[PDB]
């Protein structure tokens, strides 16, 4: 169907649309019932992942001036290991 | 004008968009689709306010300026068990201490 | 290869800075060597002399990140009105925001000391850098 849940490791489901979770190669495989499981992957992690996908979607070609994509001081190390993990 | 949401229940995160010009009951309809949860065992919040059904989400003061992509609003949901539970958002995870090395 | 053409004709531009970065323009000169030229505040744009087939790219000026003019990475003045060069933010991936960000936070000499496997600290180390990007070239 048109969304899928990604689940994280403290058991927060994040529900978002199919088309913005195939964006990732990874989560692609791990889809292919319609839910990911992420072990590793925290929801104060896991939120911002979600935010970019839907960033990523409104600012890719283009519609111009795009802002800077935030991320707290606190979130960047773990994010940056989901995002290696992700290939985000 | 498009608006970006979280519809949040408990540990559930929807993930959304909408227009500013549609309405909380519409929004509904949208959590139908996902939830399977009809609009009449549904309550929708901003903060702690019962958004009423007629309005729109900019009526609302969900705007394209401030419900963000990269940086969504939050809209809370609360199902009918026949009553209706408390709105209940459990919180994300805490990140950890920044380490020495980053502080 | 990737040098400005001594055409002597001479191109009127705007540099227009779109981005919330200070901007470090970068002209490739004639041996195709990057000089770099005064920077630009966040919002603001310059009227500039230039010359048609001159070679133009755009970085942050503190981080050398990548930025692009007219949706591309490379500028080049044409037949002039003088042209229009808007300098904009990309959308990064997620993991090239997340290196930009670890690096703005930790000194080079402690990347080493993060709990990270290796191969990223070796993408924390290879920071952006003009010379690796105009090698390639293909
Ligand atoms: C004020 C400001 N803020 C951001 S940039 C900027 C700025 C400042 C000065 C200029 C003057 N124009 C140039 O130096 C142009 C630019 C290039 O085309 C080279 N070029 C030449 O005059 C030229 C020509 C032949 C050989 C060589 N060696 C050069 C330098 C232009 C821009």
């Amino acid at each position: 169907m048109m969304y899928v849940k990604l689940i994280s490791s403290d058991g927060h489901e994040f529900i978002v649309k199919r088309e913005h979770a195939l964006t990732s190669g990874t989560i692609k495989a791990m889809l292919s019932t319609n839910e990911v499981n992420f072990r590793e992957i925290p929801s104060h992690v896991l939120s911002k992942v979600c935010m970019y996908f839907t960033y990523k979607v409104r600012y890719t070609n283009s519609s111009t001036e795009i802002p800077e994509f935030p991320i707290a001081p606190e979130i960047a190390l773990e994010l940056l290991m989901a995002a290696n993990f992700l290939d985000c | 004008m498009d608006v970006f949401l979280m519809i949040r229940r408990h540990k559930t995160t929807i993930f959304t968009d909408a227009k500013e010009s549609s309405t909380v009951f519409e929004l509904k309809r949208i959590v139908e689709g996902i939830l399977k949860r009809p609009p009449d065992e549904q309550r929708l919040y901003k903060d702690d306010q019962l958004l009423d059904d007629g309005k729109t989400l900019g009526e609302c003061g969900f705007t394209s300026q401030t419900a963000r992509p990269q940086a969504p609003a939050t809209v809370g949901l609360a199902f009918r068990a026949d009553t209706f539970e408390a709105l209940c958002i459990e919180p994300f995870s805490s990140p950890p201490e920044l380490p020495d090395v980053m502080k | 290869v990737l040098r400005s053409v001594n055409s002597r004709e001479p191109s009127q531009v705007i540099f227009c800075n779109r981005s919330p970065r200070v901007v470090l323009p970068v002209w490739l000169n004639f041996d195709g060597e990057p000089q770099p030229y005064p920077t630009l505040p966040p919002g603001t744009g310059r009227r500039i002399h230039s010359y048609r087939g001159h070679l133009w790219l755009f970085r942050d000026a503190g981080t050398h990140d990548g930025l692009l003019v007219n949706q591309t990475e490379l500028f080049v003045p044409s037949l002039n009105q003088p042209i229009f060069a808007n300098i904009t933010l990309p959308v990064y991936t997620l993991k090239e925001r997340c290196l930009q960000v670890v690096r703005s936070l930790v000194k080079p000499e402690n990347y080493r000391r993060l709990d990270i496997v290796r191969s990223l600290y070796e993408d924390l180390e290879d920071h952006p850098n003009v010379q690796k990007d105009l090698e390639r070239l293909t």
